[PDB]
This record gives structure tokens, C-alpha cells and sequence, in this order.
């Protein structure tokens, strides 16, 4: 009955879809959730063969919600071509600072996702599905556990579901303290009992995953289409938003806004939008100088006319929208994300081992005003060297957000080198 | 000569079922001892390596890789700040002090009667909420120190 | 985020409870309450049982502060021996002349009403609430409006609160002008989409309410209270002023004083200390003539030393305090709280249809210098005949004051009658 | 060319949305009748039977509910209610000077609505103000009276 205490995190939609409950801050239960026309989407998937599936949401032009916006549709595609037994993993691991839209599915409308994870799951011909959730999110993870025994018992989940011959087990995993475990090959490291050591890509998990075999790992927010895109039909969801990158998409919006929360908004949204129409703009009605997207990218407060989409030009990633206000110091700032790498990198290429370390260590001199200029050098050498010989993405943005600092706000980092 | 007593001992057990394979439940077995203990003793790892028949090495490699495990310190509630972005710019270090003042302890120590160790942690995934902090599983935003001081004297 | 303009009353406190954020004239929103420690005293109300929750707010000797006095945890234990469904009303009404003192809680602290209304509706197993405030307060509508919306969104109201498994929704319904559905059961009738008539009671809203069900109405002071006893305990409560009618009061003071205003005071102040002590004494540095406690008593120069609490001798009431002073004409003064009563009869019973209706007329008679002989004896009559058959308070009372000015004040009324 | 009278549809909407936010629909007629005196400047007798289907009231339970309260105004249209408190602390304070430069620039007493049908003034009872007294409002905002030369600053606001 009881779980941990939680922050009751502003959510508020345009949409009224993955937020429709989860907009409310409590748990839904099975029962509110059957009540909403809660897994009808289920049983109309199961009423359709796999492939129909996998058409419908390549169709639908979702892309992952994780951060890279791979097309989800196709990625099902690739596992399928495989000989099974084939795995499904979603991934709960949210640990990029700024980012707290997966947990609100978890905790408000588990069913939601659930049902999303017995979809897909089906669709891909997988009998077996994990839900690998970051340990700092204890509440998710009892919330998750209970509300599998009640799609266990309302007949959602076993052997032969619903008639329909598909058996599904949903394995509920917890991370212990790892950024790094939400990369998909050191996920699956981790669900195999082992440290969190991310495999070179290709091969993709679709490939040799779980015990070498195709496995399929999607985002909470990726799974979370999929009930809304089997139950409006591929042409509904399309219309939703602009026709390319169409559909819902979350934002988590926090620092220096009124109403920081998560979004749910159309991806032609625009950030000045996100920041100003929805979060209600700035604190004191300050200036923003910065956003940071998580730990990834920095735009300047003359990059806030973009689209929050997947474009060459757009927002992208996880919609993670950090605001910096003029107040603030973007030296200070670049400290906190450089110090974020230093605690997460793996330690198994060289590079990256030593050079997250090394960021974080002179560019705290820098801060302090002790770096010499040997110092000053070493810090702008390691920044564009972390990435050679890495084998995941964590090496290769390492340096991104703090370069991205340099390169737009160079009269603020002069002022460091005096 | 250590050994988990039995009302843990079953616990684990119930990890190292749930999974298809056994060695699976590592993390989850390692969560319910420092649950337990309030730490994971170095003992401890021998007995659950061989439940889940795993080398000791593999063991004492995932213990050391995993961040929210603790084979030094001892606390009945862990006090998990954390030192990220969002949490720096909306007021970590107001946190950390009014800690101060209450616990009168700093990141990384634990009060004498080991009843509570402050934790700096990454981001916690609540940035909406800065700062956040939690006590063991409970999370929460701090809003002053009045309200921090009521907060965790509902530990005893 | 634009409310409508409002005066900005002052307002003083020494005990800093009830006006600790109100002494302020702004808005407070659910941050800055949230800072403070708001909304903990409901997580420490929701962690207890709703019996314990009545036994605290009896053992505290909270009594109702919308004029009645009536003991708040006595009230409650009534309505939740009858079967539920159950319903809790927050009085916010406020009409009775020279009586501000719930606006600015209202106004500048919402979430501490709200707060006692959530902790309140747990205790008598309410899951629907209502606020019934009058319709010349549209800025504490909006801002009422607000705060619950920031309560909601904070997870204070609504379903399964903070895992608790309780729920609760509260309605806002505004007044159209009607001082007399400020009484209870007009109140209810209001709520119930009627015309603001009083029923008889017995039966009381906590035998029969809002559509016949338990219902327990409470001022918005009396609510405002109910985090304090919950947060600080009953006994640390009880321990605020004296032990017999412990706890903050609020006392609006208007008329002829120097700092017209809310103050929050501990009830064995005397009503000469409220005047001298912290209202800035008297305009002018005048002699008192008069106190209007509202439209209800009126105390002269040799009453001022009694005690602001509920006793006998005390002034009771809601504490309002209206000073008049040595020039101001106790007669005219008397012809507006007739005027004020002639306004408001909801003219159901007929000696106060009538009566509140003549006393005005022939009073005006008097004060104009038109009143015959038979006018004079007419006034007197039906100035002592307008209780007959009444079936609230507003009957009980509409000559009281009046009543009062003719004993204290012979001189100032015979200067009348030979006029 | 006459017609049933029929509410404009940005005027039902927010009927409609009182309506449905008390449990029961007939909660609703006072928030109803304040939105309709809002948009027309007063009750128009002809929006009492639309309004009475809305609510699914009879029509004479609604007329004898307007009558009731003493806010709404079937008779007389004005842009800006003055709400002039003549109860007994205004009085003390000093109504008669309120009211006396209201009618210095108004032109009106209490009671009336000015040619170009802006302003009415409006007498009330106690406005639960009494520390500001003399006490006025203006549509919802509420304000002392200070002085005529402010009272005109004030009304000047009013367009
Ligand atoms: N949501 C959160 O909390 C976090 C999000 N991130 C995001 O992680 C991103 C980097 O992620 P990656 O997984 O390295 O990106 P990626 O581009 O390598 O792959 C994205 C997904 O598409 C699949 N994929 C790509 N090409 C494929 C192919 N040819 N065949 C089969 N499958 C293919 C991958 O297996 C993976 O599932 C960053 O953009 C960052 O924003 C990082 C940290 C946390
Ligand atoms: N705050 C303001 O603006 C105004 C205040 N008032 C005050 O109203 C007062 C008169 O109010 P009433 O409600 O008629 O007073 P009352 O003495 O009849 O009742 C007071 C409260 O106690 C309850 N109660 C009394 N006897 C009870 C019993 N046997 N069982 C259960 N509950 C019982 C009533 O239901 C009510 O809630 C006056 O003293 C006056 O000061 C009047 C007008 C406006
Ligand atoms: C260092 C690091 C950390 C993370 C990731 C990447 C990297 C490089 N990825 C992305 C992950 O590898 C993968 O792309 C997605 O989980 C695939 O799901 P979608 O296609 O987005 O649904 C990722 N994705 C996610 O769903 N949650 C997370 O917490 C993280 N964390
Ligand atoms: C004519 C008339 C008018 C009013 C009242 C009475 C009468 C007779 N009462 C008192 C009301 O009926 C009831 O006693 C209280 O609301 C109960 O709350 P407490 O016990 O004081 O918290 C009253 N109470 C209140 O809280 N606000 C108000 O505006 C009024 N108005
Ligand atoms: S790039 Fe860094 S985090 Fe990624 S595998 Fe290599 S060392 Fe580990
Ligand atoms: S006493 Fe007067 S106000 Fe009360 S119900 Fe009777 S007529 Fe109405
Ligand atoms: S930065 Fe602290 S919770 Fe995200
Ligand atoms: S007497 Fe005028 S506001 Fe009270
Ligand atoms: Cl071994
Ligand atoms: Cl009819
Ligand atoms: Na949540
Ligand atoms: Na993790
Ligand atoms: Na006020
Ligand atoms: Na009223
Ligand atoms: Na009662
Ligand atoms: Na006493």
C-alpha cells in the first residue's frame, strides 16, 4: 500500500496522452486505469500479428525518447530479421542531470507503461522483458513490482494472455549508483550480474544483447507511445503535431523558470516557447543567458527560436531544458557538468578514464583561481581530447557542453583566466 | 564464520529465484544487505558470492563499481545530497548548511551515534524540485532549515 | 496573477500564529508558506487518526471564532457520531459591520485556511468541502482560486492525499449580498442553489446539513487555528494566553483609534488595552463614548476594562472593536444599526420583518426631529418586539445594541425627544 | 428580427464551466448570475429562462434568487459599479464627503447611473473594510477614500 516519499514534480500537457493521468501526482492503479480504456490497446494488439505491429509504429515516425531519437519502428525491424529467443529491456535508468521525465510514467501511471512493455514485447516475438530502473528511484521500482502482480492478476500478464497463445514474465532489475548503466550494452552488462561496462557498438543489442541474443532496449517514453499508437490507429498519431516529427514528446524544464515540471508538447514547439509560453518564464524575469540540454549541449539565449525537435537545427536529445539566467555563472555551471563526467566515467578506455578526471580536476583550479598556465593549456587540451578510442557516447560528449561554453561565452572564461 | 541470519537469509533467496539466472540478483541481493546492516560488511560477500555462484572477485568488483554501496561507514539513515547542476544553482549549499547546523556534520561524515551520514550523490532525477535530498528511500525538497529540522525528526 | 485592488489593512500580532504571514499586506503563495513549514502540521494530521485529531482540537479549548464561541472539538464529535457522508463548510461570509479580520488570512495567507480546512475535513471524514465566501471579497475568491490550484498541484488536495487514502475537493461558491447567509443554515441553503433562508434548528448542521447530511460549518479564524494545534500539540497550545480561553485571537479595530487594524491578541487582553495600548489610543487624544462590538453589544466608558474572551463578563463576540468617541452622536450611530438590520431580514418571520423594518423608519423619525409621540412609544415597542417567533440569531439580536445605547446613553436620547 | 434570446457562446462557455464544477449543477446559479451581470453590465430579464434550462431549475425558482440578492441589478446597466458603503464605521469616517465628491464629478447620487451609462452608484452595507472607512469599490476593486482630488485620480483609471 505505502511507498517512499516522493516530490510531487508540475506536470501539465497540451495533448493529454502519456501525461493524461501522470499530470495528476499519485499513483493509478489498475483499476483507474481499466476505467480510462486501459489495456483495450493490449487486446487489439493481440488480435494483430507481430509484423502489423512493428508496421504501425514505423509508420507512426516514433523515435526513441532516450536521447538519440532512433526510429523506433525500424529498430524492431533489425531484431526481428534475427533467430529468436529474443529480449526486451526498457530503460528506466534516467540519471542525465535535468532529467526526471520517465520517473512521473513509473510513478503515476505504471499500467501505462506496462502495457507499452507487453506490446512491444509481442511485437518483437520476446517472452522474457525487463524494466532495469535506476536504484535512486526506490518508490518507481515498488510501484512497478505491485502494479505487475495486478496485470498478473487481472490476466494481462503469464502464460497464453488472454487466449492468445503469447507468454510474457516482466523482470523488474534495480541500477546502484552507475550513470553509465543507462547506456544500453552496460545496462545489459549489469542485468547479466556484472559492473557496468558498455560493450563496442556494432554490435547493436537488436544483434547480441541479453546473453548474446536480439534484444530490443527502448526508453519508458518510447514504450509509452506505443498503447496510443495501436489504439488511434498510425494516421491519428502522425496527425499529431508537425507530419515528420510528429507525435508527443516530454520536456523536463528546471532551474531558473516559474514553473519548472515536466511538458507534454507537440515537437514544433519552440524553446523560447517551453521557457516562456509553458514554464512560465524566468525567475525575477531575469535574462536567460544559457540552457543546458542535460549534460549535452549548451545554447545561448540567441538559440531559443528553434523547434524542441530531431532536426539538424532542433532542441532534440532528451528535451532537457536547464535555464541559466544572467545572474549566473556559466564557469560555475561548466564545474558541475565537468565533475558529473568525472563521477560516471567507466574507466575502460584511456581517454575518457583520465580525461573526465583531468576536466574536472583543472577546471576546479581554474574556479578557485589556483591554475597556473600550464594548468589553463591542459585544461583547453584534455576538453577536446576525452574522445579518442571510446566505444560509447559518454567519452565522446564528455567535452561537448563545456567546449560549447568556451566557444559562446569566452568574454565570461577571459575574466577565469585573470 | 559469518553468516546472514535467516529472516535475511530468506530475502536473499527470494532475489536469487526471482530472475531466470541467479547471478541476476546481485544488485539486488547487495541493496537488501546494506538495507540490513546499514552498510555491506566485507564478511558478507563471501556467503553471497557462493548463493550465487560467482567468484568472490566478481563480487568484491561489482561492490566496488556500484556508487550507492558502503563497506566503510556504518548509518542507520542515509542522507543522500545531491551536488549536480540544477540542485548548485537553486541552493545545495543552503542544504548542506542548515545540515550542518542541525546534524553538525559535513558530506561524507556520520554523526557519532551513527545515526545518520550525509551522502553527496549526482543528480537524483527530481531537478524541478531543487534542492533535493533524500533519508534512506524517502525523497524530498528542501525549502529552509524549519522545515528540513521537522522533516528528519520523523527518524528516530 | 493580477488581483483585484484591495486596502491594505494593517495588521499586528504578539503571538505571530495567525497573522505570521498576514502582518504582511500581500499575497503569500504556497513557496513562501511551504518555506515556513506550512502544509507539515496536515503530514503530522494525516499520520493520526481523525479521533485523535477531534480529541486534540477539543483538549486545545479552541472555540469558534465567526461570534458564537461555541467549543470547535465539541462541534466536530457531534457531527461525527451521525453517519457519513459528511461535510465541511468554511464560513467565509464575513458581513457583520466593522468585522475584517478574516479577509486578510483569506488574502494573504490562503494556505493556512486551506491548510486547517484539509486537516479539518480529514477529521470529520469530510471528502467534499466548501469556502462560502461573500461576494464583495472578489480578490479573496481569485486568491482562494489560486491557492488551491498551487495545493493540487503540490499534492495537498485531490485523491489518495500523500498516499494517505484520503480524498478531498474544495468548492469555492461566492455570496450575492446577503448578510444573512453568513448564518449557518442560510449559509447551506445557499450552497444548495436557494435563497439564503434560515431552516429552524434544532436539528444543526451536524445532524442535518448540506442535501440533509452531517455538516460542520466553521469560520475561517476558527479553521486557521487547526494547524497551529495540530503542529504545535494541543497542550502547547493550550498554553498561549489564558488556560480557561487559550490561544490567538483576532480583534478588528476601527472608528476613532489611532492604528485601525487586525490585531492578534491573547484574550485576557482588556478591551481598554486594545484601544490604548495597541490601537495608538483614540483620534484626537478624545475621550471613549462608546464600543460597538459589531452590530451586536454596545459598551460605554465604565466597560472598557474587561476581558477580550468568551466569559460572561467578557466582550465574546468576534471581537470587533468600533470606537466611538465623546462627539460622535450616539443616536445617529444607533439609526445606522437600524439601518443595517432593516437591509438584511431575510423577512421570513413577521416580528422581524416588521420590526427591523420600523425601527429604522420610526428611528429616522427621531433622528429627522419628525417623530410624533406616538412614534416615540412605537419605536420603543417594536425595538423590544422584534425576537417573537425568530428563528435565528439575526431576529434575537436587531435590537440589542440599540437596546444597550438607551440604557447607557439616557441623556443623549431625551435630547431627542424634546426635538 | 427578434429572436430568443441566446447567450454568445463565450459567455455560455463560461456558464457551462461553473456549471460543471460543483457536484451538482444548481450550485452554480450565483457564479452564473455574477458572469451574466459581468458581460451585460446587469441581469437582462430575458437571460433568466436560458439560464434556468442550464441549470435545469424552474424559471421562478432562478427570478427569485436574482430578487434575493441584492448585488445583481435587473434595472439598470452601467460599465462600473461604485459600491459605496453607508453602514455605520464608513459613516463615522465619512460617507457624506465619498459621496459628496462623487457627485461633484459624477454628477450623480446614489441610486443613479450617469447619461453615458458608465457609472452607477451603488449604496451597500458593510464592505469588511471598516479600518479604511470611507470605503468604495469600483467593480471588484476595493479602495479608501482619501479626498476628492484622489477619488478622481482614481476614477480617471475607469475608461
Ligand atoms: N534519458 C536519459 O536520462 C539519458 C539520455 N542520454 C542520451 O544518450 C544519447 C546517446 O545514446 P546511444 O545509445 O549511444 O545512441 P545511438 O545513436 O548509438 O543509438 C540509439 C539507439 O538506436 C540503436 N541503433 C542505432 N543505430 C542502429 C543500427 N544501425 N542498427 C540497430 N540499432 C541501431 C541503438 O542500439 C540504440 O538503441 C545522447 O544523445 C544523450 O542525450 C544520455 C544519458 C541519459
Ligand atoms: N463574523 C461575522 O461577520 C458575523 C458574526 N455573527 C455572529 O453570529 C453569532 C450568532 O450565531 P449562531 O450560529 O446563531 O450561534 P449559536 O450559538 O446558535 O451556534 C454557534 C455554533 O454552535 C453550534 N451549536 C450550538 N448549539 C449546538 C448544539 N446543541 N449541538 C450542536 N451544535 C451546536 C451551531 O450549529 C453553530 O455552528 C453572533 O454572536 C454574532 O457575533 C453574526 C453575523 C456576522
Ligand atoms: C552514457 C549514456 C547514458 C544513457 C544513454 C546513453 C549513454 C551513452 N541512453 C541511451 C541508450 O543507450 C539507448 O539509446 C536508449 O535506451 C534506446 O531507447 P530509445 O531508442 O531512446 O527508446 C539512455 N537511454 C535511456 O532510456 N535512459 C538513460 O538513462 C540513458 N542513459
Ligand atoms: C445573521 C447571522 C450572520 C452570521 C452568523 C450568524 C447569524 C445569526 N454567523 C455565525 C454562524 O451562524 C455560525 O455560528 C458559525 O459560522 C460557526 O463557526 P464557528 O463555530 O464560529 O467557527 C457567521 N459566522 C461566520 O463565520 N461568518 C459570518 O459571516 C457569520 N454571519
Ligand atoms: S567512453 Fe568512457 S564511459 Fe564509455 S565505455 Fe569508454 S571509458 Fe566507459
Ligand atoms: S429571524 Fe429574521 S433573519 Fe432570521 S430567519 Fe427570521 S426573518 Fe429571517
Ligand atoms: S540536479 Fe539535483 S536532482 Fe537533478
Ligand atoms: S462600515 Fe464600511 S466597510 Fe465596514
Ligand atoms: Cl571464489
Ligand atoms: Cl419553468
Ligand atoms: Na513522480
Ligand atoms: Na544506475
Ligand atoms: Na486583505
Ligand atoms: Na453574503
Ligand atoms: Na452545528
Ligand atoms: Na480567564
Amino acid at each position: 500500500r505505502s511507498y517512499p516519499a516522493i516530490p510531487r514534480i508540475y506536470a501539465e500537457t497540451t495533448l493529454n496522452m502519456l501525461l493524461k493521468r501522470a499530470k495528476k501526482p499519485r499513483v493509478h492503479s489498475i483499476d483507474e486505469y481499466l476505467k480510462d480504456g486501459g489495456y483495450q490497446a493490449l487486446e487489439k494488439a493481440l488480435n494483430m500479428s507481430p509484423e502489423e505491429i512493428i508496421d504501425w509504429v514505423d509508420k507512426s515516425t516514433l523515435r526513441g525518447g532516450g536521447g538519440a531519437g532512433f526510429p523506433t519502428g525500424k529498430k524492431w525491424k533489425f531484431a526481428v530479421q534475427n533467430p529468436g529467443p529474443r529480449y526486451f529491456i526498457c530503460n528506466a535508468d534516467e540519471s542525465e542531470p535535468g532529467t526526471f521525465k520517465d520517473r512521473i510514467i513509473i510513478e503515476r501511471d505504471p499500467h501505462l507503461l506496462i502495457e507499452g512493455i507487453i506490446i512491444s514485447s509481442y511485437a518483437i516475438g520476446a517472452n522474457e522483458a525487463y524494466i532495469y530502473i535506476r536504484g535512486e528511484y526506490p518508490a518507481g521500482y515498488y510501484i512497478l513490482r505491485d502494479a505487475i502482480e495486478e496485470a498478473k492478476k487481472k490476466g494481462f500478464l503469464g502464460k497464453n494472455i488472454l487466449g492468445s497463445g503469447f507468454d510474457l514474465e516482466i523482470y523488474v532489475a534495480r541500477g546502484a549508483g552507475a550513470y553509465i548503466c543507462g547506456e544500453e550494452t552496460a545496462l545489459i552488462e549489469s542485468l547479466e550480474g556484472k559492473r557496468g561496462h558498455p560493450r563496442l557498438k556494432p554490435p547493436y543489442p537488436v544483434q547480441k544483447g541479453l546473453w548474446g541474443k536480439p534484444t530490443v532496449v527502448n526508453n519508458v517514453e518510447t514504450i509509452a507511445n506505443v498503447p496510443f499508437i495501436i489504439s488511434m490507429g498510425w494516421e491519428e498519431y502522425r496527425y499529431i503535431g508537425p507530419s515528420d516529427y510528429a507525435g508527443p514528446k516530454l520536456f523536463p524544464v528546471s532551474g531558473k523558470v516559474k514553473k519548472p515540471g515536466v511538458y507534454e508538447l507537440p515537437m514544433n514547439t519552440t524553446l523560447r516557447e517551453v521557457i516562456f509560453k509553458y514554464a512560465g518564464g524566468t525567475l525575477g524575469n531575469k535574462k536567460v543567458k544559457a540552457v543546458f540540454s542535460g549534460a549535452l549541449d549548451c545554447f545561448s539565449s540567441e538559440e531559443l527560436d528553434i523547434p524542441m525537435d530531431y532536426s539538424p537545427l532542433g532542441f532534440g536529445g532528451t528535451g532537457t531544458v536547464i535555464v541559466l539566467t544572467e545572474e549566473d555563472d556559466i564557469v560555475e555551471a561548466a564545474l558541475k557538468i565537468a565533475e558529473f563526467y568525472e563521477h560516471e566515467t567507466c574507466g575502460q578506455c584511456t581517454p575518457c578514464r583520465v580525461g573526465c578526471y583531468e576536466q574536472a580536476n583543472l577546471l576546479e583550479k581554474i574556479y578557485k583561481g589556483e591554475a597556473t598556465e600550464q594548468d589553463w593549456e591542459g585544461f583547453d587540451f584534455v576538453n577536446r581530447n576525452i574522445q579518442p578510442t571510446s566505444i560509447c557516447g559518454l567519452g565522446a560528449v564528455a567535452g561537448r557542453l563545456i567546449r560549447q561554453t568556451l566557444e559562446k561565452f569566452p568574454e565570461e572564461w577571459e575574466k577565469y583566466r585573470k | 564464520e559469518f553468516e546472514f541470519p535467516e529472516e535475511l537469509k530468506t530475502k536473499l533467496q527470494e532475489h536469487i529465484n526471482y530472475f531466470p539466472k541467479k547471478r541476476q540478483a546481485i544488485l539486488l541481493c547487495l541493496h537488501e544487505i546494506q538495507n540490513y546492516y546499514g552498510y555491506i560488511p566485507p564478511e558478507s560477500l563471501k556467503p553471497l558470492a557462493d548463493m550465487l555462484e560467482l567468484p568472490l572477485n566478481h563480487v568484491e568488483g561489482v561492490v566496488a563499481f556500484y556508487d550507492m554501496f558502503d563497506r566503510e561507514d556504518k548509518a542507520k539513515y542515509r542522507i543522500r545530497v545531491c551536488v549536480s547542476i540544477v540542485c548548485h544553482l537553486m541552493g545545495t549549499n543552503k542544504l548542506l548548511k542548515a545540515l550542518e547546523n542541525i546534524l553538525g556534520i559535513k558530506p561524507g561524515e556520520v554523526t557519532p551515534d551513527g545515526k545518520f551520514k550525509i551522502v553527496p550523490v549526482q543528480c537524483l532525477g527530481a531537478c524541478s524540485e531543487a534542492p533535493v535530498f533524500m533519508v534512506n528511500d524517502d525523497e524530498y525538497k528542501f525549502e529552509s532549515e524549519v522545515q528540513l529540522n521537522e522533516i528528519l525528526s520523523r527518524y528516530t
